[PDB]
Formats: structure tokens, C-alpha cells, sequence
């Protein structure tokens, strides 16, 4: 067996395994504890596994949130930093709320950070919002975008339906059968 | 606001750093010269009073050649913020 | 140990020709290959005499000889697609020779090229050459001016050309030069700054530019 | 009138900061040398003057104040 | 066997393998632990391997992000630095959201940093955005540019469809068969 | 055998080897660890190797990036240093993005540094960009310049197609066959 | 054998050897380690070697770059020094970029240093650039000057084609055959 | 006017230095004698006065100022 990757996290290993199984590559996960997880494949499949690893740029990054740039554990804060943390937490609370709607599997939300200017000496600009979501098969996407827009509109002091973008997509086919083992 | 907040923090910080090194170095000198009395009285720092007296002027002169540049940068910065 | 065995694995990259001077000639396609070959000889891997040649070198050498014995001959280029029978293009209008004279020329060239069995002299039309040049510039949609002289044509392409134009012009000129050479038709490419951007002006028979309000410029 | 006065005090605030820095540093160095009894004003004042001439504060102030109202190119 | 490279890390090694395999060069990866990975090839392939390493300028650089120029470790930092970190985080969060759309394999985003001026005494300029993305084979690119533009437009206070550039490309052919071993 | 060069880096040595092989000179790379790499050739080839080393001015330099002149270990940074680091990070992130386009092998980018004055009391100047890139064989260069210009234009607050210069070139012939050994 | 030079470095030694070989003088390079390299020749050639060492003023003293006068590593810096380092870094990065163009073997670039006036109060003055470059044999120099000018024009905020000087030259004949040993 | 002021400060700066020196000397002597609990100003102001008057500082100063603008002869 040839070594593809070492020292992965749990949530990196499971993503890699998923992506390889989708392409009919049988892989094995081994745990070394403090050294993390290791992924191995057979030689006949080595070439393909390499090419897919490059094509998807595995293993994945950690997930960025703007609050990480302005830690609460810091000796000083400008008002800009506080305002940034505030917005960065509102975003995550909306993302966590949409996932409780009927049929939604996962979602992501973005807010216009007008704070990149102070709004000093000038009237503030209106808010803009964007949302992505994924639905179960057999859902009326057209009839579901109305609900999302309605819900988002009242979460802020001044938002127009024109300023809300919503993109929906369906789940891909399920990978239920196991890959074949090399002869 | 955030400009006033910045320039005030930057002031307190510059005081902390520019007053740091001289008092640390003086502590190290005063310690080692106090300790090595444990071997020899080490007159040649403090016995030649004219040389100790010159030392202060030398120190002040050299030090100003490292700090004035810093203060000039800070001054330009604050004037820029005040007027622009 | 033949010479072909020493040039590499890729055999058909080179062509070995014996010469009446009792010397091997190695025909190359470009500079990089030329130096790849010259290294073998300069290292001394081969014991008999050999020489490396290419089309640009031979065109230059023959033109230098023509400069001395035929200082008024009008001609284009010598093609070596078939190295045993080169083709020499002469002007139909600007030359005046008898058949005997042409044959003599042929024989003297054959003496300059000990690897060739014969040289074919072909007469080409200047109007054709010039026309193909102008048609190519129109095809590329370049701006140009044409000037005619007794023995040559010059195309001036100058202005505030764009990147796309520079690239297409360069490619075209490089293609033409390889066919006809640079003796009859010349191309002059020049970049110049735009005086006219952002200024109001009159164009026509009586043009002028307003450098600013209150300031008139009259180029002529 | 009121807004102008306010904006003036604001400027004065920024102008004070570097000299405050000087005034502190010089005292701390004199204490490090033990000359605790000497008044530091006698040394801090000339430093302040040196700093202001090397900074050329008059030219900067006179220019920037006009730039706030005029537009010059 | 001849040594091409030493002391690589995992993500450099897997890229070098992928590139050499694509050109029919069989290569071997060896792990020395604290000394990293080593890459080796056969003599008949040495010349080619050298030429390709030159042509692609391998091994690849580490990836650059603007937040690396302005470390949040600093005890006090000017409003310019903060504004830069903010923008340099939004860029990354956008890239990570686009990678969840249907069919996208990878993406990149760029934002106009007006912070090249403070915008002192002057109105702030409008935002401009550029995005690159790679799709699965058989995707109607023309019809998919619209979605991206729609999604990006609302992530900022003031953006016009005219100011958004989008460039799309398809995945190359898959490298599934293994290279041949020198005779 | 004669010693040409000693104490090379890995990325210098591979470049020398590439250049000598191109001219039919068989060379050898030796590793001394803390002493680096050594390059050797046979006597019949020594003269040529010397001539080429001079003509290409080998070994190559380290690559230069503006951020090296303004290291972030500072008590005070003027506006000028911060703005310089910023632009020197953008330049690199743009090159790294262009290498992901279809068919590009390598590229370089340049930005007009206005930062050589603060604009102190002066109106700001517009930005200019230059780019160089190398393509795979059989690429319609004329048709591909458009894509690059479009992509760069929106990466900045104010850029005109007139102010963007782009130069493209094709890769040279591949060096696959090995050089011959002196008799 | 007579000693010509001692204590050379690697680049000076290879330069001397190159110049002597060009004139048919067989020379030897010897390594003494911490003492550097030594160059020796036969007696019949001693006279000639002396005359050429004088005529070329060998060994070459090392390359000068303006940043060496105002070394960045210091306790202190001043606007003039910062501005100088900046320009002296742009110069080097441009030369390194030109050497990547097709056919160029080496190049050198010069910029008008306006920093010898502060450009404070006094209005800043427009830029001038000069470049030298050497090409491979069989290159249409006339057609290649245009590309260089086009590329350089957009690297700065304000440059006119009239203010850019470019001088090109071809590589000399190759020195491939070894010199003869004295009888 | 803005240039005259700056010139004045430039001049006065160089005149402060010697008096500073004298203050440091006095303080260092009091410490070296251990006659610690006496304020040095009481001692050094008489010294500064007597020294400057005994050298006619005011006369040299007046000449040095006028010779920028006239020849006295
Ligand atoms: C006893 C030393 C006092 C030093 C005072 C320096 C001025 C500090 C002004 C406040 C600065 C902090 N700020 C703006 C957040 O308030």
C-alpha cells in the first residue's frame, strides 16, 4: 500500500474518504493518535487517487469566520473591531436558523459589512444580504424562495426584496453501493 | 473616534518601549557590578570620576541618535491624522 | 561507428549528406539543433572531417559571394527544402541575362555547394510579391502607408498600436520574411504617443487641435 | 462658531502628544541615573524645541490648515 | 536512482508526483519524517523530469494571503491595517462559499482594495470584483455565469453588474491509467 | 572530473543541470549535506560548460519581492511602508491566480507603485498594470489576450483597457532525449 | 607553473578561466578551501596571461546595487532612504522579469532617481528608463524593440515612448573547442 | 515671519546646551560628595549668571545678531 496523506484531522479524513469512494477508489483509514489519521490505497488505484487529490485540492482548509481576525482575547480594541465581531456573529446565527426550516440540508449567508467605512459624516448605506442553500430531492424551489426572502427581510432595520439574493440547489445522487476491490 | 483611540494607545505604547531598554540595561550593569565585588572591588568604573561624568554625556548623545528618528516618525503621523 | 550513431536517439532530426570534397555535411533545422550537433564534432567524437550547415548560414554565405562577383543581380532567396536540388528565385523584370549566362551562374553556384547535385533557377514576379504583402496587411486590418521606389517597396506602420495589433503584425511579418526574404519589401513598425486623447479638434482639409481653451495648434 | 471651536481643541490635543512622550521619557532616564533631585524641565524644554524645528512644524501647520479649505494643484 | 528533490512537505510532493505522472514518468515518494519527503526517478527519465521541473517551476510556493502582511499579534495597529485584514478575510469566505455551488470544483476571488487610499476628504469609490472558477465536464457555462454574478452583486453595499468579471473553464481529461515502467 | 560549482541550493542546481543538458553536456549532481550540492563534468566538456555558465550568468539569484525591503519588525511604519507591503502582496496573489487559468504555465505581473509619494496634499494617480505569460503549444494567443485584460480590469478601482499591457509567448520544444557520453 | 591569482571566489575564478580560454590559454583552477581558489598557467603563457589580466582589469569586483548604500537593517531610517530602497527594488524585479521573455539571455535596467530631491513641496518629475539586452543569434531585433517598449511603458504612472531608450545586441560566437597545450 | 521664528529657535537651541552641561556637572559633584540633600538649582543659578556675565555673553550675542544684517564699520 502507498501512503497518500498523514497527520489529518478526523473531519479531513472523512471528507477525503467520501471523495475517493465517489470515484470507485477503495481507501483505508488508520489512526495513530497524536500523529493523526493516515489514508492508504492500492497501487492500481494510486495514480487515480493522486489525480483526484490534485483536482479537488484536498485536504480541505479550516473554515474562515471574520470574528477570528479580531479575537476577543486581545489587549486593545478599536470600535471597528467590536463592530466586526458583532456582524460576524449575526451571520452565523442566521446560518444556524435556516437549517431548521423544512427540507433545508445546509445553508450559507453573507452580509454587507458597511463598517469598512465608519459612516462618519455621512448617512449610512442600506444593508444587502446573500444566501445559498441545498434542498432534498422533489422540492418546489420556485415556491420556496418566497419564504426565505420574507424571513430575511425583517431581520434588519432596512432591507428591500431587491437587495436579497437567494440561490438554491438540489442534493446529488446518493452513493450507497460499495466500490469494487482491485483484482 | 478611532483615530483618537489609535493615537492614544500608540502614545502609551511608545512610552513603554522607549523607557524600557535604558532601565533594563542599567539594571543589568548595576547587578553585575554589584556581584563581581565577590571577586574584585572593580574600581575602574566608578573611581575615575571624570570618566563616569563623561559617560553620562556620551550615553545621552548616542541615545538621542536612535530615538529622535522614532519621535519624528510619530510626529509626522499625528500631524497627518490631525489635518487630513 | 557512423556519425548518425553519435547524434542521438531521434534519428530523423538530422540528415547526413556526403560531399564531393570528401567531407560529411550535417543538415540542421535551427540554432538549437545546430549547437547540439557542433558539440559532437568539437568534442572530437568523430575521426573524419565533418561540417554543420543550416539555411540562414548558407543564404548569408552565398549572398556575400554574389556581392563580389555579381554586384548588380536582383534576386530573392535560396530554398533548401530538398538539399540536393536548391531553388534560386530571381526577378523577372530587374534582371537581363541570356540562357548561357544563367547556366554559367548555375554551374558556379554548384561549385560553391559541394553537397548539391544541381541548382534550379526560377524567375518570380515582383508585382506578385508586393501584392501578397499588401493583401496580407489588409487581411490583418493593420493601418499602413505604402511607398514605392525604383527597386523596393516600404510599408510604414506607425501610431498608437494596441497589444493585439502588435502581436498579429509580428506574426505576419515573420511569416512573409521567411518566404521572400528582406531584399525587396521592407516593413517599418513604430510606436508613438497619442497627442489627441482627450482634446477637441477639427479634422478635414483645415484641421487643428485645441491644446486647451485659448490655445490653437496647427500641424501641417 | 461652536463647531469651529470644537474642531480647534481637537487639533490641539494631537499636537500635545509627542511632547508628553518626551517629558515622560526624560524623567525616567534621569531616575535611571539617580539624579533624582534635578528638575527635568531644564532639559526637556530644549529637546522639544529641537524636535519642532527638525519637524518644521510651522510649514506643515500653515500648509495643511489652508488645504482644509482651499484646493490647490 | 537519482535524487530530484529533498525536504519537501506533503502538499509539495503530491503536486510533483501528479505533474510527472501526467507526462508518463513513473516516480517514487519516500518519507524520512523530520527530513520530509524525497522524490526519485529512473535514469532514462531523469532528463525529462528535469526539463519538466524547470518548465513548471516546481516545487510550488506556499499560498499567499493579504492577512499575512498585518499580523493580528501586533499590540497596536493603525486603521489601515485593520481595514486590510477585514477585506482579506471577506475574500476567503467568499471563495469558500462559491466552492459549495453545484458543479464548481475550485474558485478564486479578488476585491478592489480602496484602502490604497484612506479616502480622506473624499468620497469612497465603488467596489469591483473578479472571480475564476472550474466546472465539471458538460456544464452550460454561458447559463451558469448569471448565477455567479447574481450571487456576488449583493455581498457589498454598492456593486454594478458592469463591475463584475467572471472567467470559467472546464476540467481537463482524467488521468486514470498508470505510466509504463522503463524497459 | 573537474569541479564547476559547490555549495549550491537545490533550486540553483536543478537550473544549472537543465541548462547544460540543453546544450548536450552530461553533468552530475552530488550532495554533501551541510555543504550543499556540487556539479561535475568531464574534461572534454569543461570548456563548453564554462562558456555557457558565463553566458547565462549562472547560478541564478534569489527572487526579489518588494516586501523584503520593509520588514514588519518596526517600532513605527510610515504610510509608505504599509502601502508598499500591501501592493507587493497583491502582485503575488494575482500571479498565483493567473497560473490557474486554462493552459497558462507561468506568468509575472507588475503594478505601478504610486506609493513612492504619499500623495501628500496631492490628488491620486491612476494605476497601470503589466503582465507576461507563457502558454502551451497550439494556443490562439490573439484570442486569449482578451480574457486576461478582462480579468485584470476589475481587480482594481480604476483601470482602463488602454492602461494594461500584456505579452504572451509559447513554450519551447521539449528536451526528452539524453545527451551523449564522451567517447 | 606560475601563480597568477590567489584567494579568489567561485565567480571570479570562473570569469578568469572563461576569459583566458577565449584567447587559447590553458589554465588550472585549484581549491584551497578556507583560502579560496587559485589560478595557474604554464610559463610560455605567463606573459600573455598577465597582459590580458591587465587589459580586462580582472578579477571582477562584485555587483553594485543602490540598496547597499542605505542598508535596510538599521535602527533608523529616513524618507530619503526608504524611497531609495523602494526604487532599487523595482529595478531588480524588472530585470528579473525581462530575462523571462523569449530569446533574451540577459538584460539590465536603469531608472531616473528623482529621490535626490525630496519631492516635498517641489512637484514630482516624470520618469525615464533605460534597458540593455542580449539576444540569441537569428532574432529580429528591430521587431523586438517594440515589445520591450510596450511592456515598460505601463510599469509606471507616467512614461512616454520618447523617454525610453533600448539597446540590443547579439551573442558572440561560441567557444566550444579546447585550447592547445604548449609543446 | 514664519521663517524668522524658525531661525530664532535654531539659534537659541545651541545656546541652551552649555547651561545644561553645567547643571549636570553640579549635580554629579553633589552626589560624589554625598552632600545629597541640597537642591542644585540654588548653587548653579549663581554660577550660570556669573559665568555668562564674566564672558560678556550679551555683547557677543548682540554683535552676532547684527552681523547678519549689516557691517558695523
Ligand atoms: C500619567 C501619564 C498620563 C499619560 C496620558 C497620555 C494621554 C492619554 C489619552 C488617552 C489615550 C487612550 N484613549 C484615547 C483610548 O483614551
Amino acid at each position: 500500500d502507498k501512503d497518500l496523506l498523514k497527520g489529518l484531522d478526523q473531519e479531513q479524513a472523512n471528507e477525503v474518504i467520501a471523495v475517493l469512494q465517489m470515484h470507485n477508489i477503495e481507501a483505508n483509514k488508520i489512526d495513530s493518535g497524536k500523529l493523526g489519521y493516515s489514508i492508504t490505497v492500492a497501487e492500481p488505484d494510486f495514480t487515480a487517487a493522486v489525480y483526484w487529490i490534485k483536482t479537488y485540492q484536498l485536504p480541505p482548509r479550516p473554515r474562515v469566520e471574520i470574528a477570528q481576525m479580531f479575537p476577543a482575547d486581545s489587549l486593545v480594541s478599536s470600535p471597528r473591531a467590536e463592530k466586526a465581531r458583532l456582524y460576524s456573529a449575526i451571520e452565523q446565527r442566521l446560518e444556524q436558523s435556516l437549517q431548521t426550516m423544512e427540507g433545508v440540508l445546509s445553508a450559507r449567508v453573507h452580509i454587507s459589512y458597511d463598517i469598512d467605512a465608519g459612516e462618519n459624516g455621512r448617512p449610512p448605506k442600506p444593508v444587502h444580504l446573500s444566501a445559498l442553500a441545498v434542498y432534498e430531492r422533489g422540492s418546489p424551489l420556485a415556491h420556496q424562495i418566497s419564504d426565505i426572502k420574507r424571513f430575511l427581510k425583517n431581520s434588519f432595520a432596512d432591507v428591500d426584496y431587491d437587495n436579497i439574493s437567494v440561490v438554491l440547489s438540489e442534493r446529488s445522487d446518493a452513493q450507497l453501493q460499495a466500490p469494487g476491490t482491485p483484482v | 473616534m478611532d483615530d483618537l483611540v489609535f493615537a492614544g494607545n500608540k502614545a502609551l505604547y511608545l512610552v513603554l518601549i522607549l523607557s524600557g531598554w535604558p532601565t533594563i540595561v542599567a539594571t543589568i550593569i548595576g547587578l553585575l557590578v554589584g556581584l563581581f565585588q565577590t571577586v574584585t572591588q572593580l574600581q575602574e568604573q566608578t573611581l575615575p570620576f571624570g570618566i563616569k561624568l563623561l559617560g553620562v554625556c556620551l550615553c545621552l548623545f548616542l541615545l538621542s541618535g536612535w530615538y529622535g528618528e522614532v519621535l519624528l516618525s510619530y510626529g509626522r503621523q499625528v500631524i497627518f491624522l490631525a489635518l487630513a | 561507428a557512423e556519425l548518425d550513431s553519435l547524434l542521438g536517439q531521434e534519428k530523423e532530426r538530422f540528415q547526413v549528406l556526403p560531399g564531393r570534397d570528401k567531407m560529411l555535411y550535417v543538415a540542421a533545422q535551427n540554432e538549437r539543433d545546430t549547437l547540439w550537433a557542433r558539440q559532437v564534432l568539437a568534442r572530437g567524437d568523430y575521426d573524419k572531417n565533418a561540417r554543420v550547415i543550416n539555411e540562414n548560414e548558407e543564404n548569408k554565405r552565398i549572398s556575400i559571394w554574389l556581392d563580389t562577383y555579381y554586384p548588380q543581380l536582383a534576386y530573392y532567396r535560396i530554398h533548401f527544402d530538398e538539399p540536393r536540388k536548391p531553388v534560386f528565385w530571381l526577378s523577372r523584370q530587374r534582371n537581363t541575362m541570356s540562357k548561357k549566362e544563367l547556366e554559367v551562374l548555375s554551374q558556379k553556384l554548384r561549385a560553391l555547394m559541394p553537397y548539391a547535385d544541381s541548382v534550379n533557377i526560377t524567375l518570380m514576379d515582383d508585382v506578385t510579391a508586393a501584392g501578397q504583402a499588401e493583401a496580407g496587411l489588409k487581411q490583418q486590418a493593420l493601418p499602413y502607408s505604402r511607398r514605392n521606389h525604383k527597386g523596393g517597396v516600404t510599408f510604414v506602420i506607425q501610431g498608437a498600436l494596441d497589444d493585439v495589433e502588435i502581436l498579429r503584425a509580428r506574426q505576419f511579418v515573420d511569416s512573409y520574411y521567411r518566404t521572400w526574404g528582406g531584399r525587396y519589401v521592407q516593413f517599418a513598425i513604430e510606436l508613438k504617443d497619442d497627442w489627441l486623447k482627450g482634446r477637441s479638434f477639427q479634422y478635414g482639409a483645415e484641421g487643428y487641435i485645441k491644446m486647451s481653451p485659448g490655445h490653437w495648434y496647427f500641424p501641417s | 462658531a461652536l463647531s469651529e471651536i470644537k474642531s480647534a481643541f481637537k487639533i490641539g490635543f494631537y499636537l500635545y502628544l509627542p511632547f508628553v512622550v518626551v517629558d515622560l521619557v526624560v524623567s525616567s532616564v534621569l531616575l535611571a541615573l539617580g539624579m533624582m533631585m534635578m528638575s527635568p524641565v531644564t532639559i526637556s524644554t530644549p529637546i522639544k524645541l529641537v524636535l519642532f524645528v527638525a519637524l518644521d512644524g510651522w510649514t506643515l501647520l500653515s500648509k495643511g490648515l489652508i488645504l482644509q479649505y482651499m484646493d490647490i494643484a
